[PDB]
């Protein structure tokens, strides 16, 4: 569900 | 006379070094909260105070993933200002930047979520999350908000420039800057993988190269990653 | 409930990445005098973010007094950055003005906890003589400044530490005794002041050496400094960082 | 009268 910028 | 910059603040979704955390639902950590802060306070808190309110819920959330690297994950938001004087947007007049034109100024969100894979950069899954919900809340707040998607470093470059240029800022008394992307410390890619370095992007803003902002308030949210690393955090003692 | 690794800082700079800071030769530097004047004159009533605001103002306005000189009405641009949470307001019971406790009875509770006696400890570091391979002068006024903050962070009720003249090393080594001391876990807040020469992102030490400014914050993070988690820690840095004189800008 | 940093 988290994904990094 | 005036010095060469002055007048503007930023915030950052994450600090140097550390990655700024997204949700392929929800959109990122820090637009949801600027969000929700900016539209429930904006009438009575000035703006480097909302951001105060910012990082602290930024502070309080963690990841929730179970499996990944990502589970329980941290973050950690912050501002740079060089403002000398309180930033009320008025939705206290006299020790407050003069805002009362209409439109308030105006404001350019640009985000890069397609990549057209000349490098190893994925897909910004709920930066249409984050887009949108810019455009709403600068309209809200009473701004003549430009949107531009999917930018080249060259093409942002050059429209960043277009952007401080236009006659209509002479007529306005603030001015907002949104730049989602993939990034590195220092820097935004564009779609082609190429950076854009954020000083020159300040700089096309400054009281040398856009006399027709000066002495007023520039307001520039960057939502990128400053490092290639997760924060998993410390407990409390 | 856990932590980032880095959280509730704000610092201060007497100048802007790629700009330089000016020090008067005689009465010390811009930041500073603007510094201790507002902070002096506002803690009673304006929190410490507000405060550097008000420095910023003070910062824009001035300009260098120098004729035939390459400085002559030359500008200057402080900055600050922040992941505090909260207000910051310093409660000043004495010394400086006081606040009423009207005031504090209103302010305290969406405020950090500052009150403690002291209100922190404070370490005030500054390097004015050097002597190595590099191209680095005498730091003239540099002491003014030194007794303006050790003077200022007394009055506003923080035990001082002082270092004078240090090496990199020793500055990394005793930055990290002074983080590690017992005293914090009981204190509400902590105050370091750094003042040297330096480049974009660091200081330099008086042998011409460099300490990385992140490795100085990150000794007072949440994973370094426990008994500092969720309190203020404030920074002042006086240093340059470039090399570049600001002519300024008319207005249009 | 005034020095850089």
């Amino acid at each position: 569900a988290x994904v990094a910028x | 006379r005036l010095p060469t910059r002055s007048d503007m603040i930023c915030g950052y979704a994450c600090l140097k070094g550390t990655a700024a955390m997204r949700n392929t639902k929800r959109g990122s950590w820090y637009i949801e909260a600027l969000a929700q802060v900016f539209s429930e306070r904006a009438c009575d808190m000035h703006v480097a105070d909302m951001l105060v309110k910012v990082n602290a819920l930024i502070k309080d959330r963690e990841g929730y993933a179970p499996g990944t690297e990502f589970h329980r994950c941290k973050e950690m938001s912050e501002y740079c200002s060089t403002l000398c004087r309180h930033l009320y947007l008025f939705p206290h007049f006299q020790l407050a930047y003069r805002l009362q034109s209409r439109p308030r100024g105006l404001a350019l969100v640009l985000s890069n979520v397609h990549f057209t894979g000349e490098k190893e950069l994925e897909f910004r899954s709920g930066g249409d999350v984050d887009h949108s919900t810019l455009v709403t809340l600068f309209k809200l707040l009473g701004y003549d908000v430009h949107v531009l998607c999917d930018q080249t470093a060259q093409e942002m470059q050059e429209k960043l420039q277009n952007f401080a240029q236009l006659p209509a800022h002479r007529v306005t008394d603030s001015c907002i800057v949104a730049l989602l992307s993939h990034g590195v410390e220092g820097a935004i890619y564009g779609v082609d993988g190429k950076l854009l370095q954020l000083q020159e992007v300040f700089q096309l803003f400054d009281n040398a190269n856009c006399p027709s902002l000066q002495n007023k308030p520039k307001m520039f949210f960057i939502q990128a990653c400053r490092g290639d690393e997760t924060d998993r955090g410390v407990d409390q003692q």
